[PDB]
Formats: C-alpha cells, sequence, structure tokens
C-alpha cells in the first residue's frame, strides 16, 4: 500500500484515481510548468520496473478470451473462443460479438456455450447469416 | 406381398442400422460424394435451428432444402434414423412392384407379337422368358437397397433419399397406370430436385401405351390426354409451390431452391462435372457455360423420345441416368437409382460391348473419391486435380456405361425384326 515505483524525476505532483477497478495511482510531470520543463531543461523520465516476482504481481483481469480454430483438415472445423471469469464472487454479463466472412460456413444448430461442464443459454441471441 | 423380398427389406434394414449405431456413421455424413449442399442432413437440421432462432432459413447460403421438406423433417425430426429406413423400404417396394407389372407388361406384348410373327425365325435365346424374368423385381429391390450407394445416401441421411422414393413411386403409377398419382408424385419430384421435369415425357408415352392410344398428330385422343396430363401435372406443380409458399409465407425457397440448382454458385465438391469447371471458370464467358449444361439435362429428351417412343421404360431410364450424370450437386444415391434398374437389362448381357472394363472404372472411382478426398483435404499430399480426374474418370464410366447399354437394347430390338 506504499513504496511506489521510483521515477527520478522529482514530478509536480501524484493523482491518486480509481482508474479501471483499482485505486492506482499516478506521477504527474505537467509539460506546462517551467519548472518541470526549463527551454534547457529537457525531460527524460526514468522507470525502475522489472518483471515482479509471481508472488507480486496482480492475478489476472476478471476477463479474459482466447479464440481459436479446431480441426486439422479442409473443409470442415470449429470457431471456439474461450472466455474466462476469474472473479470467485460475481457472474457477469458479457456481449460477443463474431462476424465470420462467409466462405466459413456455420451452421448454428453447432452452436454450444458450456461454461461449466454444463450448458449456458445466452440471454440474447442475435444471427445473421452470410449470403456468398 | 412376396416370399424373398421381405428377406431382402429385413437384410437391408439390418445393415443401415449397424451403420447408423456404428462409429462411421459420422464419416459417411460427412462424405462429400454421398451429401450436396441440397441433401445435406446437416443443412436440413440448420435450416431448422434458423427457424428456431426466428430468422428465415433461406436468408443464407447455406440452407437450400425445399418447405416440404422443412415440414417434414419438423414432425420427424427425432425419428430421422427409421424415416429414412422407411423411404429407402418405401423405394424398393415401388421399384419391386413396378418392375414385376412391367416385366408381366412386356412378357404380354412379345406374346402378342410372337401370335402375328414379326420377328425373324433366327431368335431364339433372344426373347424375354418367365423364368428368366421371375426374380427380376427381386434383383431391383436388391440392387437398390444392397448397394454401397444407397446405404451411404441412407446412413448421411440425405434427402437424395427422398428424391428417389418420390421418383420410384412416380415410376410405380405410371406402371400401375394412375394417370394422376402419375402426375402427383411427377410433381412433387420436380418441386424437390427439378430434374425429374424431362421424365414427364417417358410417363405420359408409357400411359399412352397403357391405353392404347396411339401417338401420333392427326389422333385426337392422343391430344386430349396429353393435355390432361400436362395440366394435371402443371396444376399439382403450382399447387405444391404456392402451398410451399404458404408454410413461409414468403418465396424464398423458390430462388435458394431452383436458382441455387441452375446457377451453382456453391462449388462445393461433387462426384459432377459442375464444381471444378464453374470454380476454374473466366468471369465473362461463364454465364453461357451454365446455360448449356443446364440445357445439357433436357437435351436428350426429346430425341430420345422420338427414338424410344415405343420402350418408354428403357427411355425412362436412359433419362433417369442422364439427370443423375449431368446434374448440378450430385450425390451418389443418385446414381444408385439408376443403377437399380440394372436387372431389368441384364438380358442385354450379349451385347454390352464393354461392361467389364466400364464396371472396373466405376468401382476403382468409387473407392478412390474417399481417397484422394483424404489425400487433397485433410493430407496435403494431393491437389483438387487429383478428384478432378477421378470425377471425370467417374462420369465417363457412367456415360459410358449407359451408352453401351443403350445401343445393346437396340440391338437386341434390330435382332428382334432381323434375323442374327
Ligand atoms: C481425365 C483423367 C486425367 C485428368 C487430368 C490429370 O492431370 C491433373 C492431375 C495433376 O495433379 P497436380 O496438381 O499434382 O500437378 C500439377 C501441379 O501441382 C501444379 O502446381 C501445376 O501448375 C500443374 O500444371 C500440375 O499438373 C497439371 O496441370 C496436369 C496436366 C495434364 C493435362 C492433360 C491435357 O493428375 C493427377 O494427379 C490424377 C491422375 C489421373 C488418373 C487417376
Ligand atoms: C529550471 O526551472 C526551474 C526554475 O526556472 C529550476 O529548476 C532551474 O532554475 C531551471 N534550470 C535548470 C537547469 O534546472
Amino acid at each position: 500500500d506504499n513504496e511506489t515505483l521510483e521515477v527520478h524525476p522529482p514530478p509536480t505532483t501524484t493523482y491518486q484515481d480509481v482508474i479501471l477497478g483499482t485505486r492506482k495511482t499516478y506521477a504527474i510531470y505537467d509539460l506546462l510548468d517551467t519548472a518541470m520543463i526549463n527551454n534547457s531543461r529537457n525531460l527524460n523520465i526514468q522507470l525502475k520496473w522489472k518483471r515482479p516476482p509471481e508472488n507480486e504481481a496482480p492475478p489476472v483481469p476478471f476477463l479474459h478470451a482466447q479464440r481459436y480454430v479446431s480441426g486439422y483438415g479442409l473443409q470442415k472445423g470449429e470457431l471456439s473462443t474461450l472466455l474466462y471469469n476469474t472473479h470467485p464472487y460475481r457472474a457477469f454479463p458479457v456481449l460477443l460479438l463474431d462476424t465470420v466472412p462467409w466462405y466459413l460456413r456455420l451452421y448454428v444448430h453447432t452452436l454450444t456455450i458450456t461454461s461449466k461442464g454444463k450448458e449456458n443459454k445466452p440471454s440474447y441471441i442475435h444471427y445473421q447469416p452470410a449470403q456468398d | 406381398m412376396a416370399a424373398p423380398l421381405v428377406l431382402v427389406l429385413v437384410v437391408a434394414v439390418t445393415v443401415r442400422a449397424a451403420l447408423f449405431r456404428s462409429s462411421l456413421a459420422e464419416f459417411i455424413s460427412e462424405r462429400v460424394e454421398v451429401v450436396s449442399p441440397l441433401s445435406s442432413w446437416k443443412r436440413v437440421v440448420e435450416g431448422l435451428s434458423l427457424l428456431d432462432l426466428g430468422v428465415s432459413p433461406y436468408s443464407g447460403a447455406v440452407f437450400h432444402e425445399t418447405p416440404l421438406i422443412i415440414y417434414l423433417f419438423h414432425f420427424l425430426i427425432d425419428y430421422a434414423e427409421l424415416v429414412f429406413m422407411i423411404t429407402d423400404a418405401l423405394t424398393a417396394i415401388a421399384l419391386y412392384f413396378a418392375i414385376q407389372d412391367f416385366n408381366k407388361v412386356v412378357f404380354k406384348k412379345q406374346k402378342l407379337l410372337l401370335e402375328l410373327d414379326q420377328y425373324a425365325p433366327d431368335v431364339a435365346e433372344l426373347i424375354r422368358t418367365p423364368m428368366e424374368m421371375r426374380y427380376i423385381p427381386l434383383k431391383v429391390a436388391l440392387f437398390y437397397l444392397l448397394n454401397p450407394y444407397t446405404i451411404l445416401s441412407c446412413v448421411a441421411k440425405s434427402t437424395c433419399a427422398i428424391n428417389n422414393t418420390l421418383i420410384a413411386f412416380f415410376i410405380l403409377t405410371t406402371i400401375k397406370g394412375s394417370a394422376f398419382l402419375s402426375a402427383i408424385f411427377l410433381a412433387l419430384a420436380t418441386y424437390q430436385s427439378l430434374y425429374p421435369l424431362t421424365l414427364f415425357v417417358p410417363g405420359l408415352l408409357y400411359l399412352l401405351q397403357r391405353q392404347y392410344i396411339p401417338v401420333k398428330m392427326k389422333s385426337k385422343a392422343f391430344w386430349i390426354f396429353s393435355w390432361e396430363y400436362a395440366m394435371m401435372y402443371v396444376g399439382s406443380l403450382v399447387v405444391i409451390i404456392c402451398l410451399s409458399f404458404f408454410l413461409l409465407s414468403s418465396w424464398d425457397f423458390i430462388p435458394a431452391v431452383y436458382g441455387f440448382i441452375l446457377s451453382v454458385p456453391d462449388l462445393t465438391p461433387n462426384i459432377g462435372l459442375f464444381w471444378y469447371f464453374f470454380a476454374e471458370m473466366f468471369e465473362h464467358f461463364s454465364l453461357f457455360f451454365v446455360c448449356v449444361f443446364q440445357i445439357n439435362v433436357f437435351f436428350y429428351t426429346i430425341p430420345l423420345a422420338i427414338k424410344l417412343k415405343e420402350h418408354p421404360i428403357f427411355f425412362m431410364f436412359i433419362q433417369i441416368a442422364v439427370i443423375a450424370i449431368f446434374k448440378s450437386y450430385p450425390t451418389v444415391g443418385d446414381v444408385a437409382l439408376y443403377m437399380a434398374f440394372f436387372p431389368v437389362w441384364n438380358h442385354l448381357y450379349r451385347f454390352l460391348r464393354n461392361i467389364f472394363v466400364l464396371t472396373c472404372i466405376i468401382i476403382v472411382c468409387s473407392l478412390l473419391f474417399p481417397v484422394l478426398w483424404h489425400l487433397w483435404i485433410y493430407a496435403g499430399s494431393a491437389n483438387s486435380n487429383f478428384f478432378y480426374a477421378i470425377t471425370l474418370t467417374f462420369n465417363v464410366g457412367q456415360i459410358l456405361l449407359i451408352s453401351d447399354y443403350f445401343y445393346a437394347f437396340l440391338r437386341r430390338e434390330y435382332y428382334l425384326t432381323h434375323g442374327l
């Protein structure tokens, strides 16, 4: 909760805010400040940072996806996109939009959403098919 | 209504059920030789799922089945394997009874011609005889059921099985002489696959031949019956078309089915001559070939009619073969329908020029289709040229087989008139 990162030039001020999900804080360098940057005081902000030990990093950002193609020949395959919810307290809705360029003829009766090993029926389903 | 036909049926359904429950069923259903964009179970299920989603099945390039198919498999979606067993059994039954009646008619004509002695004296082992025609209907049903083409078409759950059942019932009703049911089944088949329209010419002829109506210009009765049958056929077709409109309340099945059959926009590989030709075709100059290749199917109907006027069942067989070979998106179950007619014409097995080599070519091509398909789709070892060459060889074999049968038939007729 203390011991921020070390930046060599003393910053103008510090701005602490909830930016995406976490209360993160920034050092501010106001370029419209003749104290920070003169006509002959060019500013080279330095940041001491290296990949932190695994017991010191944020876990995962509560949501990520990974799309890939199943099957191995031609003439057939599967567009599958894993999407992860790493929050161990809260289900949340996710709107997935897919565009497939009409030379991978999709079979929408094969659309499965497991989400636990069970089957997850989407709350809202919209599908426009492709005209060659 | 037969002692061994029931055994044939039980063996056929046993084989088909074993294949359905085996692990080869998925592979067979994904086979591209037995499944076309027009006759795909996966596509039928896709259209039903689109209806479940509320989007029209024809607002896309994946579904091309008819509204009657939609209606039928809406209710029989769960019993599909049993439905396909039933429809192949119905095809076999219709072919059995049609060929039985046709053999009876043929022997009657041969007797009525031997009475007035229009044959040459040098004809003894050249006339159809009741002991050699006793098992012809059974062999017809046997070729229809117990050949790999129909078995694969059933296991893949292709609607080409439904098309075959409709065409076989058209043959049965025409042979029995039911002009109304003939027109209904011909309209259903034309509504399904768009290339039984040519079969309108043989059936009518046989119908006239069954009514002893002369087929000649200065004959009022011939024109009366032709107009009656044509109006029944066209009226049945238009009623089915309007009903199919009312199923979805839109004329979207019309383009997506018939213009899909006629314009060939899919280029999915087949056993036919269209896919690769139209994949590797020049942009301009391509509509001319669509036109000529569609005219090909309808081209021989009139000349074969005016050459086989007195033989409308052989003419019907040749027409079915021409449709099967020249066709947008043909499955190998379309080949089975005319191959089931071979025992009807096995008495021509002394004038067949080259049957051995053609049968070998067809068998080798049939067993090379999956092999080379694997070699350029799943293995990168081959390319599309291998499959194209196998399609060319298969279709040339089919043409030469049909031409050999037609030549043998004409030669047998000539030897019936002139001594050998
Ligand atoms: C009707 C029967 C045969 C039909 C055509 C056969 O020939 C086509 C294929 C060639 O297969 P491929 O794709 O490996 O080879 C090529 C390339 O890879 C490439 O990149 C090129 O640029 C090429 O030009 C090229 O060869 C060619 O163009 C072929 C030139 C021959 C034309 C004759 C007038 O034959 C067979 O394999 C099947 C064996 C036939 C019997 C089962
Ligand atoms: C830069 O600006 C401020 C005030 O002018 C101060 O840090 C210093 O006097 C200036 N010059 C340099 C070289 O830092």
